[PDB]
RNA sequence: AUGUCGGCUCGUCGCAUCCUGGGGCUGAAGAAGGUCCCAAGGGUUGGGCUGUUCGCCCAUUAAAGCGGCACGCGAGCUGG
RNA sequence: GCCCGGAUAGCUCAGUCGGUAGAGCAGGGGAUUGAAAAUCCCCGUGUCCUUGGUUCGAUUCCGAGUCCGGGCACCA
């Protein structure tokens, strides 16, 4: 969720970086990834 | 034993239950919640086995004389085609029959046996001292590294305390139905006259387990506080933290420390008696435990033997089962093979 | 491998069929005849042999099926062929029995029916390597 | 000569949030929870024991938060 | 934590300038006894705690280490 390292965790989760922040994107919920 | 065997197992029985299982098996039933499946084919194997059972029996049964044209014929092929699973049907024979009696938790662990000399004074330690010698041949000449932990030759005659290992497989297992009374008629050597006397023993088994002694405690499994001291040291005790607190979640046990004006030596001093503490509640469980696995029973006064051995009348009657031999000599000095198997399937019987 | 409908493959031995374990549910669940397969079976298996008959059962709503039987796995044969009970456990390295470049070969003939190449030596390898497969050494 | 613990009185600031407001996950059915995020506006009880801070306990509560202020506050008090 | 004193047979303990090793007890084999005790002959086993060093050699003389025994840890 929220974390210092964010990576990935599929084949199915694209890195996406809005506002500043480096989030995480994928199609499960559990792979929701943000940066902080 | 051989030709007995079967019967005792569920012959009849199992053979019915084991379609029981594959019974509900069939017809997936929301197959939700996995519970049979495990314990399914598990216990289906043993059923049709009851066949290579009797496969093993026929073989082994058409055996009887399946060497009367080996009594007439010794050179051949015919007659070597069945015999490489002959020799090994007449171990499955004992395979499959006293792998189905030691089929319990632990016994393939090194057992220890412990006699205690019951009524009779020192007839009783006597009679005790001759119990040693029985199992400890038999376990040294059934292949058993037996070991002597202790033997306290009592007052006027035989011993008063015995333990000794058991070193080897199963030796638990097979030592185990010995635990419990056992009871001696005779006359007594000791008494004046030669009079006839009872004696009784009390004889306890148990597996080899632990060896080691860890007790290392995890900084969350505790809790530590600071405050004041409470006591002597003007300005000092009064604004210094030299008093902890340390405290085991689990159990609840807190130990509290002011001894010198060092939070820290404080601590240490704190765990230090915590640890001892703790051990103590570690060994009063440690042993309430495998004290549970001495029995529930064994009062080793009168009426509480479970087999009594005579020598004036020759015989030797098994209470437990009902079993009576006549060679009480023959027993004390190795011979128990026998009632060692029958002493299972009565036990084993009830789990 | 041709048409696909509820289809259900397993192996199965000699005369000895309906345990539940080995069969039973494997076809009664997808709604079906433990009966009407235990002794349809034992009509094919009694004629050619006694060893591992692969056989893949399709499935309709009338409980209906096309129980069709194949050669015994390229395990078998081999097996057998060496005299080993089990496999190897840890193949690679350890070869508990071994087979010839020809005993090998006779095999193939038993299975070219079954294969995708009529080749002798193409389907002798795809067998040569069952070996590798269960640690029973080729002898060539 | 910069009066030292706890209590009382008076507070105020922090957020690393105990309630209450929002929100993502969940091994989230629902009601309940768990974990992380946002968020101090306001709230955060009465007692038994001990000089106690600290704790344990009784009876509750939405919750009975953790700290900084010369471990805030004796030219404001107490003085166990 | 500091500073003293320890560890030697199975238990409790002596011992030497550096070569050696002991006592009482328990324990084993015998003897009286009807049979035990007591008593009476015969007995033996030890790295002298660990690990370094000095010496030609260490139980022994020094460094260190572990466990146990004492004594102190005070002014605020
Ligand atoms: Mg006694
Ligand atoms: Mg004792
Ligand atoms: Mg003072
Ligand atoms: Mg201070
Ligand atoms: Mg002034
Ligand atoms: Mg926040
Ligand atoms: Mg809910
Ligand atoms: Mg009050
Ligand atoms: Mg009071
Ligand atoms: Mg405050
Ligand atoms: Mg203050
Ligand atoms: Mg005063
Ligand atoms: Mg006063
Ligand atoms: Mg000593
Ligand atoms: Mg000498
Ligand atoms: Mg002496
Ligand atoms: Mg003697
Ligand atoms: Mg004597
Ligand atoms: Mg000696
Ligand atoms: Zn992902």
């Amino acid at each position: 969720k929220v974390r210092a390292s964010v990576k990935r965790i599929c084949d199915k989760c694209k890195v996406i970086r809005r506002h500043g922040r480096v989030y995480v994107i994928c199609e499960n919920p559990k792979h929701k990834q943000r940066q902080g | 034993l051989a030709q007995r065997l079967e019967g005792l197992r569920g012959y009849l029985d199992i053979p019915q239950k084991e379609t029981r299982l594959k019974e509900l098996e069939r017809r997936l039933e929301d197959p939700s919640l996995w519970n049979d499946p495990e314990a399914a084919r598990k216990v289906s194997q043993e059923a049709a086995r009851l066949r290579r059972t009797v496969d093993t029996f026929r073989s082994l049964e058409s055996d009887l004389q399946g060497l009367l044209e080996l009594m007439e014929e010794l050179p051949a092929e015919e007659r070597e085609a069945l015999k490489p699973e002959l020799e090994e049907a007449a171990k499955k024979l004992d395979e499959l029959y006293h792998q189905t009696l030691l089929n319990f938790p632990h016994a393939e662990k090194n057992a220890i046996l412990t006699i205690q000399p019951g009524a009779g004074g020192t007839e009783a330690c006597d009679w005790a001292e001759m119990l040693l010698r029985m199992y400890t041949r038999f376990a040294e000449r059934q292949g058993f590294q037996v070991e002597v932990v202790d033997l306290t030759p009592g007052p006027e005659a035989g011993i008063d305390y015995a333990q000794i290992l058991v070193k080897g497989e199963n030796a638990y297992g097979l030592l185990s139905p010995e635990a419990g009374v056992h009871r001696l008629v005779r006359p007594s050597p000791f008494d004046a006259s030669g009079r006839r006397h009872t004696s009784f023993a009390g004889v306890e088994v148990i597996p080899e387990v632990d060896e080691e002694v860890e007790v290392v405690l995890k900084p969350e499994e505790l809790r530590i506080d600071v405050m004041r001291a409470s006591g002597p040291g003007g300005q000092g005790v009064n604004t210094t933290d030299s008093a902890v607190r340390v405290v085991h979640l689990p159990t609840g046990i807190t130990v509290t420390c002011q001894t010198t004006r060092s939070q820290i030596k404080n601590k240490e001093l704190a765990l230090k008696i915590l640890k001892a503490r703790l051990y103590e509640l570690e060994r009063k469980k440690r042993e309430e435990e495998l004290k549970a696995l001495r029995g529930e029973v064994e009062p080793i006064e009168w009426g509480s033997q479970i087999r009594s051995y005579v020598l004036d009348k020759n015989y030797v009657k098994d209470h437990r089962t009902g079993l009576m031999r006549h060679d009480p000599e023959n027993v004390l000095d190795g011979d128990l093979m026998d009632l060692i198997w029958a002493g299972l399937e009565w036990k084993a019987g009830r789990r | 491998m041709k048409k696909v409908v509820a289809v259900v493959k397993l192996q199965l031995p000699a005369g000895k069929a309906t345990p539940a374990p080995p069969v039973g549910p494997a076809l009664g669940q997808h709604g079906a005849n433990i009966m009407e397969f235990v002794k349809a079976f034992n009509a094919a298996t009694a004629n050619m042999g006694d060893a591992i008959v692969p056989v893949e059962i399709t499935i309709y709503a009338d409980r209906s099926f096309t129980f069709v039987t194949k050669t015994p796995p390229a395990s078998y044969l081999i097996r057998k062929a060496a005299g080993l009970e089990k496999g190897a456990h840890k193949p690679g390295r350890e070869k508990v029995g071994r087979i010839t470049w020809e005993q090998v070969l006779e095999i193939a003939k038993q299975k070219m029916p079954d294969l995708n190449t009529t080749d002798l030596e193409a389907a002798a390898r795809m067998i040569a390597g069952s070996a590798r497969s269960m640690g029973v050494e080729v002898v060539g």
